[PDB]
RNA sequence: AAUAAAUGAUGCAGACAGUACUAGAU
RNA sequence: GGGAGUACGGUCGCAAGACUGAAACUCAAAGGAAUUGACGGGGGCCCGCACAAGCGGUGGAGCAUGUGGUUUAAUUCGAAGCAACGCGAAGAACCUUACCAGGUCUUGACAUCCUCUGACAAUCCUAGAGAUAGGACGUCCCCUUCGGGGGCAGAGUGACAGGUGGUGCAUGGUUGUCGUCAGCUCGUGUCGUGAGAUGUUGGGUUAAGUCCCGCAACGAGCGCAACCCUUGAUCUUAGUUGCCAGCAUUCAGUUGGGCACUCUAAGGUGACUGCCGGUGACAAACCGGAGGAAGGUGGGGAUGACGUCAAAUCAUCAUGCCCCUUAUGACCUGGGCUACACACGUGCUACAAUGGACAGAACAAAGGGCAGCGAAACCGCGAGGUUAAGCCAAUCCCACAAAUCUGUUCUCAGUUCGGAUCGCAGUCUGCAACUCGACUGCGUGAAGCUGGAAUCGCUAGUAAUCGCGGAUCAGCAUGCCGCG
RNA sequence: GGUCCGGUAGUUCAGUUGGUUAGAAUGCCUGCCUGUCACGCAGGAGGUCGCGGGUUCGAGUCCCGUCCGGACCGCCA
C-alpha cells in the first residue's frame, strides 16, 4: 500500500467532472459507450498525442471536447480528420457525436502527455536517466511549481527491478488545493513492462 | 480461458435464468457491480480518472 | 496522565438516595434500567412491609457493614509475590460495598431476585451474612499482611 | 512555645540456517 | 594467521613445569582505529487498553462458516504470526464452474487476415444430454450513373486464436505491516586527508523535527496541523410532495388558510489561545477565568512521510521468458466445489427466574422502488396465494420496529429452559431446492445446568444488548456495509 | 545338570501374600504459550497379566507341567 492519486480526491474541490450529465435507466451503458469512445479514440490518436477527451450528454447529441497540445495533427486540413474523426464514431456509437478540439498550450505540463514521451524515449533505448532529467528540465522551463517523475521496472537489468525518484520543487500530494495533474503510462520493452508514474504540481487555488 | 468466458457470458443461455453477470470490461465474476455493470478495480480506476459523474470521495 | 471525572442521577422517589442511584445502576444487564428499578423497588417494598422500619436506614447499615476498610494489594517483589494492605478511599468501599452486594445477593439463589436482595440486605443489617463473608476475609488478609503496612 | 522524610538488595529466561539477495559513467 | 609456544633435541628442577624452539598441512585473509546503522536482561525520560480496576466473551455444548489432516469421478486455485484462516468469493440446484466421469470439435468459443455464393434469422419432425447434426417449411439485405462497397452465414487455404499452464526470486499496475508513528532528505558553506559530521545536536514545549531560545551555519522539500467532508449553535434566502400554532373544518395534516416552527437545501458567521490572571525567559509553551454550541488539532471521516518485509496478487488486466496446441484449447449432460473417526480460528443459539408462554400499549433512524416497489380487500393457524390502488417517488409503497412498559400465568425440574438432529404435511422462487436454500404447522426432543491451561474486545453515548434497510440476488446471510 | 527368584501398559517398577478390583513415572497423542524450538502447563488413550492344564461361582493372585532371564552348587580321591 502507497499514496493514492489526486484525480480521484481533488474531484469536488477544485477539478470539475471529465463526464457532465445526468441520466437515467441507461448510466451503466452511457458509461461503457464512453468507455469504448474513449478506448477508440486513444488507440486512433495514440500518434497525435491526445491528452484527455470529454464528453457531455445532450439528449442524444453528444459534444467531445479533445485536448491535443497540436491542432495540426489532429485536425490537419479539417476535412479528411474531421470526417474520420466523426463518421467513425457515429458508426460505432448509433447517434449524433459533435467533436470539439482544443490546444494545449505548454504542452510540456500536462502529466499525461508527459509520461508519454517518457515512454516513447524509453520504447527508443534512450537511458532512463538522460531521458527523465532533460524532460524534468522542460517541464520546468515551461513553468511548474513541481515535478515528480517515477519509473519502475526492469531498467536493464534481469534478477532486480527497483524504483527511481527525480523531482525539484514543491510537490505537496496531501494539500487538497494542488490542481495536480496526474498520468500514468506504460512502456514494454523487449526486457519485460515498465510503467512511468508523473504527477505535476501546477499551482494552488486561493 | 478469459474471452473464451467472456464469448459463453455473451452467448444466448437456453433459459433467462441460466443468465450471470459480467462487468462487460474484465472477466471477473465474484462480485460485478449493477448500477455501473464495471468491474470492482476498474470502476474504482474510472471514478478516480473523473468518469462517472455521479461517484466521488465519501466522507461522514 | 491523571484521573477523570464522572457523575450519576439521585432523585429517585422510592428512598431517594444517592447510593440507591448507584445501586440502581449496578445490577443492570443489557441495558435494561427499568428491571433492575423495578426490582430494587419491590425488594425495599418488600424490606418495608417485613420489617417494620424505613428501608433506607437498614441499607445505610447494610453498607456500613460490608464497606472494607483495608484492602490487600498483591505486589511482586522478587520472587516472593508480596502483598501489601491498603486504605480504601470512601469511593472505593462504597463502590466494592455495591459490588459484593450484589454478587452474593444473585449467588445466594432463590425464587427472584427480589427476595433474594431482601434476605441480602436483612444478612447485611445483620453483620452475618454472605457478603460479610467477604469483608471479614478481606479483613484477615489485611491483618496478616501487616506486615506491609508502608513500603 | 515550636517542630522536623523516611525505608529500600529483586529470582528465572537455553538454542535458530547450511546453501540465498540490488548495477554505474563526463 | 591457525598449526604452535605444540613435537624432536638440549639445559634447569623432587615434582608441577620452566628456557630454547621448528616442520608438514591448511586459508587468503587475520588484525588496529574510527564513521553510520542495529541490538542489549545498561542508564535517564515519555505513552499505546499496554499494565493496574472493572463490563462482557472465546476456550465446554449445538449450529453456520473457513482453514490444515483423512477420504474422493473432482473435492479447481491462491493466501499461511503479528501482516492466512466470516480472507479472494457483496450470496455453488444448471448457468457462475476453474475441477472431474461421459458424449464430442479442431482457422476452432473469441478478433484481424485471404478467394468467393448469397442475408442471416424465424416455425417444425428424429437422435438426443446436449453439444451438434439428419433435415423440411424459408430467407425479404441494402447503396450508387452496372464495376463495387457496407455486414452476416457458409465453402476451402494457411498466417493465427486459446491458454484459470509455470515463473509475484524478472515486472507494470493495485494493496497489507512498521504507521497516523514522526521522522526521512536536498542546495550552498565549514570540519575531518576517510567513511562521515555540522543543518536534524543542547535547553523549554507540543499529539508532531509544532514552535521558541542558543546556534558553525544559512535556506528548502517529503512529512505533521492547516484549508476538504460530516456533526454539534446562529442571521438571511424558501416554504411543497415538510410542519399545523394561532383560524375555521376533518375518523384521519385529510381541506381553505400561514410560513409562526421542527424540517429540509443555499449563502454567511462562528472557536481562531479570541480575552484576563498566573506560570514560564519577557518568548515558544502550560493551568485556571467570562462568553459561548463549541477552549486549547470541539468529535469523527478522507489524507498513510523515506524505506523494510526478494510481503500478497502472472487470477482483474498487460506482461518477457518457458511449455501444449486434432489440445495444458473449445461445446454439452451429470457430478464435485457442500464427504468427515478429526483438530483449530470467527460468528450465532443455549443452559433459565433480570426467567418461559399469553392479553393491552408507545417511540424509531437511515436506504430502495419500473418487467421494479407494490397500499387496500379476500383466502389460509402459518410461511404465503388471488384482484389491485399508488409510485419514476419530502406525494405512494416497502414498513404495524423489537427490545421496553402495564397485566395473566408457571415455578427451581434437564423443567411450560433451548430448539439442534429428527418423520410427515405445506409456502417464496425457478425447467427442477433429491448431492442442493430459506421459511411455516404438526409430534417429540437430546448436547447442554456456565464450561482447562490460556486467551480476546472495550475509557462514553464506549461496553453490553434489541430491531431496521441495501449490496451479491429468479430464490438464497449467524458474514459485509450502515442506521437507530 | 541340581536347587531358589521373576515373566504385568512400548520401557522401568507397583498390584500377587488377602482368590470376586490392574496402579506410579517414563513414553505417544490432543490442546495452550512461544515467530520457530526446547522448557513449561491442562487433558486423552494405551497392559489381560510368558505359555498350557487343574480346585472352584470365580485365578494377574491358589497347585501343577513347559519356554525364557537371573542367584548359587555341579565336590572327595
Amino acid at each position: 500500500g502507497q499514496k493514492v492519486n489526486p484525480v480521484g480526491l481533488r474531484i469536488g474541490v477544485i477539478r470539475d467532472w471529465e463526464s457532465k450529465w445526468y441520466a437515467g435507466k441507461d448510466y451503466a451503458d452511457f458509461l461503457h459507450e464512453d468507455l469504448k469512445i474513449r478506448e477508440y479514440i486513444s488507440k486512433r490518436l495514440s500518434d497525435a498525442s491526445v491528452s484527455k477527451v470529454e464528453i457531455e450528454r445532450a439528449a442524444n447529441r453528444v459534444n467531445i471536447t479533445i485536448h491535443t497540445a497540436k491542432p495540426g495533427m489532429v485536425i490537419g486540413k479539417g476535412g479528411s480528420e474531421v470526417e474520420a474523426l466523426r463518421k467513425a464514431l457515429n458508426s460505432l456509437t448509433g447517434k449524433r457525436v459533435h467533436i470539439n478540439i482544443l490546444e494545449i498550450k505548454r504542452a510540456d505540463l500536462d502529466a499525461q502527455l508527459v509520461a508519454d514521451n517518457i515512454a516513447r524515449q524509453l520504447e527508443n533505448r534512450v537511458s532512463f536517466r538522460r531521458a527523465q532529467k532533460q524532460q524534468i528540465q522542460r517541464t520546468m522551463r515551461a513553468g511548474a511549481q513541481g515535478v515528480k517523475t517515477m519509473v519502475s521496472g526492469r531498467l536493464g537489468g534481469a534478477d532486480i527491478a527497483r524504483s527511481e525518484y527525480y523531482s525539484e520543487g514543491t510537490v505537496p500530494l496531501h494539500t487538497l488545493r494542488a490542481d495536480i495533474d496526474y498520468a500514468t503510462s506504460e512502456a514494454d520493452t523487449t526486457y519485460g513492462k515498465l510503467g512511468v508514474k508523473v504527477w505535476i504540481y501546477r499551482g494552488e487555488v486561493l | 480461458a478469459k474471452k473464451s468466458m467472456i464469448a459463453k457470458q455473451q452467448r444466448t443461455p437456453k433459459f433467462k435464468v441460466q443468465e450471470y453477470t459480467r462487468c462487460e470490461r474484465c472477466g471477473r465474476p465474484h462480485s460485478v457491480i449493477r448500477k455501473f455493470k464495471l468491474c470492482r478495480i476498474c470502476f474504482r480506476e474510472l471514478a478516480y480518472k473523473g468518469q462517472i459523474p455521479g461517484v466521488k470521495k465519501a466522507s461522514w | 496522565k491523571g484521573p477523570v471525572a464522572k457523575r450519576d442521577v439521585l432523585p429517585d422517589p422510592i428512598y431517594n438516595s444517592k447510593l440507591v442511584s448507584r445501586l440502581i445502576n449496578k445490577m443492570m444487564i443489557d441495558g435494561k434500567k427499568g428491571k433492575s428499578q423495578t426490582i430494587l423497588y419491590k425488594s425495599f417494598d418488600i424490606i418495608k412491609e417485613r420489617t417494620g422500619n424505613d428501608a433506607m436506614e437498614v441499607f445505610e447499615q447494610a453498607l456500613k457493614n460490608i464497606m472494607p476498610v483495608l484492602e490487600v494489594k498483591a505486589r511482586r517483589v522478587g520472587g516472593a509475590n508480596y502483598q501489601v494492605p491498603v486504605e480504601v478511599r470512601p469511593e472505593r468501599r462504597t463502590t466494592l460495598g455495591l459490588r459484593w452486594l450484589v454478587n452474593y445477593a444473585r449467588l445466594r439463589g432463590e425464587k427472584t431476585m427480589e427476595e433474594r436482595l431482601a434476605n441480602e440486605i436483612l444478612d447485611a443489617a445483620n453483620n452475618t451474612g454472605a457478603a460479610v463473608k467477604k469483608r471479614e476475609d478481606t479483613h484477615k488478609m489485611a491483618e496478616a499482611n501487616k506486615a506491609f503496612a508502608h513500603y
